[PDB]
C-alpha cells in the first residue's frame, strides 16, 4: 500500500522534474544530433564503469533540464555530461566513480576543477533536486503484472527504454510513465504477442488507445534501431545478461 | 553566511560538524550542517540527503531551511531542536518515560516514517541519536545522510547499513535486498529502548548482535522464515534457541504494545509490519501528544 502511494507520487513528481519540450530551439550553439551523441556516449560510459541503467536514465533528465535554462556552447557539452553522469552516480550507485576517472574518460578534455566546477553549478541550476522519476523506475512496477515474468521481455522494454534517451524529438514530448508503457507493450507485443495488460490500466489509467501516439514514434525508432548513427544501446544489448534481445525481428505491425 | 551567529558546536552525526546559530536579521534559531570539500566534490551523502529531504515535508521529518554554498564550504540550514531522544531517555534511566509519551513518540515516529516510505526513501539508520525531540512534545527524524531512494521492486543497495545494535536480521544474514522493514526493524528496536530505558540488542560484533536477536525471539527456521537457511551469512552451526515469552522481554507493555513490538520484529521482513499498517495497531486507539 507504500506501492501504490509511490505510483502516485512518481506520477505527480514526472510532471515537475519535465523538460522544455522545444529548448534545443533556443540553444543556439548546440542541436538534437549533438545531445544524441553525448547520450550515446554516456551509455558507453555506463557499460566500462558498470554503472546502474537508472544511473543513465538520471543523467539525461539531468542534462535536459540544466539546457532547458542555461546556453551551453558545443565545446562544452561533454562537460555537462560528465558533471550531470558524476552527480547521478553519486546519488544512486554504491560504488559511484571518481572524479579522476570522469576526466580520464574525457581524454583531458576538461580539468578536475572544471568537472567539480559544473557539479556546483548543475546542482545550483536543478536546485539540489536529483530524484527524478525515469523512465527505468516506470519500467520495473510496470512488470511486476506480468503473466508471468519473462526475462527476453524485461530486456527488450529496458533496450526500447533505453533508445528513447537518444532522441529529443519525439520522446522529450512524452512522459517518463507513458514512455514505458509505450515500451512494455511493444517488448510484451514482440515476443509474446500478448499487450498492456488490465492491471496496468487500472494502475496507470492508461488505455493502449492513449499510448499509442508514443507507441507508433517507438515503433519506428525499434524498426530504423540498425541504421541509427547511434549504436551503443544496440551493442550494449547484445550482452547474454540482456537475453540478447536487440538481435530479434521487430513486428512489421501493431495490428492498432 | 554573515547573517548566521555561531552560539555552540552540536556536534557531529553521520556526516560534517553540526552548530547552534542564530539568523541576525530575523532572530531565528538554526542548526547549521558544515561540510568540507577537501577533493571528490559534493560529498553522495549531502546530495541525498538534501535532495530526498526537499521531497520529505513533514512535521515528524526535520525541515531542511537552506542551502549554502562558500569557497570550500557547504552549510545546510536545518530546523533547530534542544533535545535528541538519547539523551531524553538516559535523563528518564531512573525514573522512566511515562507510557503515553511513550505512545505518541512512537506514533509520531510512524508518521514521520509512513511519508518517507509513501516517497520511495529509506532512512537506514533510525536509532535515538538521530530522533529529535523539542518542549511541545514533538519527535523528528533527523540525518537522512545514509537514506536512499529505493525502486519498486528493489535492486540491491550498500550491504553493512544501519547502526549495529538496531540493523534487521535480513541485513547481518546478507540478504541481497531489503527495503522499508528494515526501517521498521530499529523503531522495534527503539520502542523497546523507550519501555525499558535499555537497549534491545547491544552487539559488539555482527555475530554477536544476531545471536542477541536469536537468545530473544529465537533462532529462525525454514518455517517462522522461508528461505533464512540458505541466506549467504546463515550458518547451519548457529545454536537453536527457543523464542523467549514478551512479557519477560518487556515487562511494563500490555497486551496491545506486545502484540505490535511482536509485529514489528517480524523476521521474515515481507510478514513485518508497515509504518501504514502499525499506525493502525488498536495500541494506538487511545493516544494524545503529551509533553516531557
Ligand atoms: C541538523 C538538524 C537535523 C538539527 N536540528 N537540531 C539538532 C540538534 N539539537 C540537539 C542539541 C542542541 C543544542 C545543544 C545540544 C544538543 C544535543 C547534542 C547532543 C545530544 C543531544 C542534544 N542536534 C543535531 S546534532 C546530533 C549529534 C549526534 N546525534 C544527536 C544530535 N542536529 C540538529
Amino acid at each position: 500500500d507504500y506501492h501504490e502511494d509511490i505510483h502516485t507520487y512518481l506520477r505527480e513528481m514526472e510532471v515537475k522534474c519535465k523538460p522544455k519540450v522545444g529548448y534545443m530551439k533556443k540553444q543556439p550553439d548546440i542541436t538534437n544530433s549533438m545531445r544524441a551523441i553525448l547520450v550515446d556516449w554516456l551509455v558507453e560510459v555506463g557499460e566500462e564503469y558498470k554503472l546502474q541503467n537508472e544511473t543513465l536514465h538520471l543523467a539525461v533528465n539531468y542534462i535536459d533540464r540544466f539546457l532547458s535554462s542555461m546556453s551551453v556552447l558545443r565545446g562544452k557539452l561533454q562537460l555537462v555530461g560528465t558533471a550531470a553522469m558524476l552527480l547521478a552516480s553519486k546519488f544512486e550507485e554504491i560504488y559511484p566513480p571518481e572524479v579522476a576517472e570522469f576526466v580520464y574518460i574525457t581524454d583531458d578534455t576538461y580539468t578536475k576543477k572544471q568537472v567539480l566546477r559544473m557539479e556546483h553549478l548543475v546542482l545550483k541550476v536543478l536546485t539540489f533536486d536529483l530524484a527524478a522519476p525515469t523512465v527505468n523506475q516506470f519500467l520495473t512496477q510496470y512488470f511486476l503484472h506480468q503473466q508471468p515474468a519473462n526475462c527476453k521481455v524485461e530486456s527488450l522494454a529496458m533496450f526500447l527504454g533505453e533508445l528513447s534517451l537518444i532522441d529529443a524529438d519525439p520522446y522529450l514530448k512524452y512522459l517518463p510513465s507513458v514512455i514505458a508503457g509505450a515500451a512494455f507493450h511493444l517488448a510484451l507485443y514482440t515476443v509474446t504477442g500478448q499487450s498492456w495488460p488490465e492491471s496496468l490500466i487500472r494502475k496507470t489509467g492508461y488505455t493502449l488507445e492513449s499510448l499509442k501516439p508514443c507507441l507508433m514514434d517507438l515503433h519506428q525508432t525499434y524498426l530504423k534501431a540498425p541504421q541509427h548513427a547511434q549504436q551503443s544501446i544496440r551493442e550494449k544489448y547484445k550482452n547474454s545478461k540482456y537475453h540478447g534481445v536487440s538481435l530479434l525481428n521487430p513486428p512489421e505491425t501493431l495490428n492498432l | 553566511m554573515e547573517n548566521f551567529q555561531k552560539v555552540e558546536k552540536i556536534g557531529e552525526g553521520t556526516y560534517g560538524v553540526v552548530y547552534k546559530a542564530r539568523n541576525k536579521l530575523t532572530g531565528e534559531v538554526v542548526a547549521l550542517k558544515k561540510i568540507r570539500l577537501d577533493t571528490e566534490g559534493v560529498p553522495s551523502t549531502a546530495i541525498r540527503e538534501i535532495s530526498l529531504l526537499k521531497e520529505l515535508n513533514h512535521p515528524n521529518i526535520v525541515k531542511l531551511l537552506d542551502v549554502i554554498h562558500t569557497e570550500n564550504k557547504l552549510y545546510l540550514v536545518f530546523e533547530f531542536l534542544h533535545q535528541d531522544l538519547k539523551k531524553f531517555m538516559d535523563a528518564s534511566a531512573l525514573t522512566g518515560i511515562p507510557l503515553p509519551l511513550i505512545k505518541s513518540y512512537l506514533f509520531q515516529l510512524l508518521q514521520g516514517l509512513a511519508f518517507c516510505h509513501s516517497h520511495r526513501v529509506l532512512h537506514r539508520d533510525l536509532k535515538p541519536q538521530n530522533l529529535l525531540i523539542n518542549t511541545e512534545g514533538a519527535i523528528k527524524l533527523a540525518d537522512f545522510g545514509l537514506a536512499r531512494a529505493f525502486g519498486v521492486p528493489v535492486r540491491t543497495y550498500t550491504h553493512e547499513v544501519v547502526t549495529l545494535w538496531y540493523r534487521a536480521p535480513e541485513i547481518l544474514l546478507g540478504c541481497k535486498y531489503y527495503s522499508t522493514a528494515v526501517d521498521i526493524w530499529s523503531l522495534g528496536c527503539i520502542f523497546a529502548e523507550m519501555v525499558t530505558r535499555r537497549a534491545l540488542f547491544p552487539g559488539d560484533s555482527e555475530i554477536d548482535q544476531l545471536f542477541r536477536i536469536f537468545r530473544t525471539l529465537g533462532t529462525p527456521d525454514e518455517v517462522v522464515w522461508p528461505g533464512v537457511t540458505s541466506m549467504p551469512d546463515y550458518k547451519p552451526s548457529f545454536p537453536k534457541w527457543a523464542r523467549q515469552d514478551f512479557s519477560k522481554v518487556v515487562p511494563p507493555l500490555d497486551e496491545d504494545g506486545r502484540s505490535l513490538l511482536s509485529q514489528m520484529l517480524h523476521y521474515d521482513p515481507n510478514k513485518r509490519i508497515s509504518a501504514k499498517a502499525a499506525l493502525a495497531h488498536p495500541f494506538f486507539q487511545d493516544v494524545t501528544k503529551p509533553v516531557p
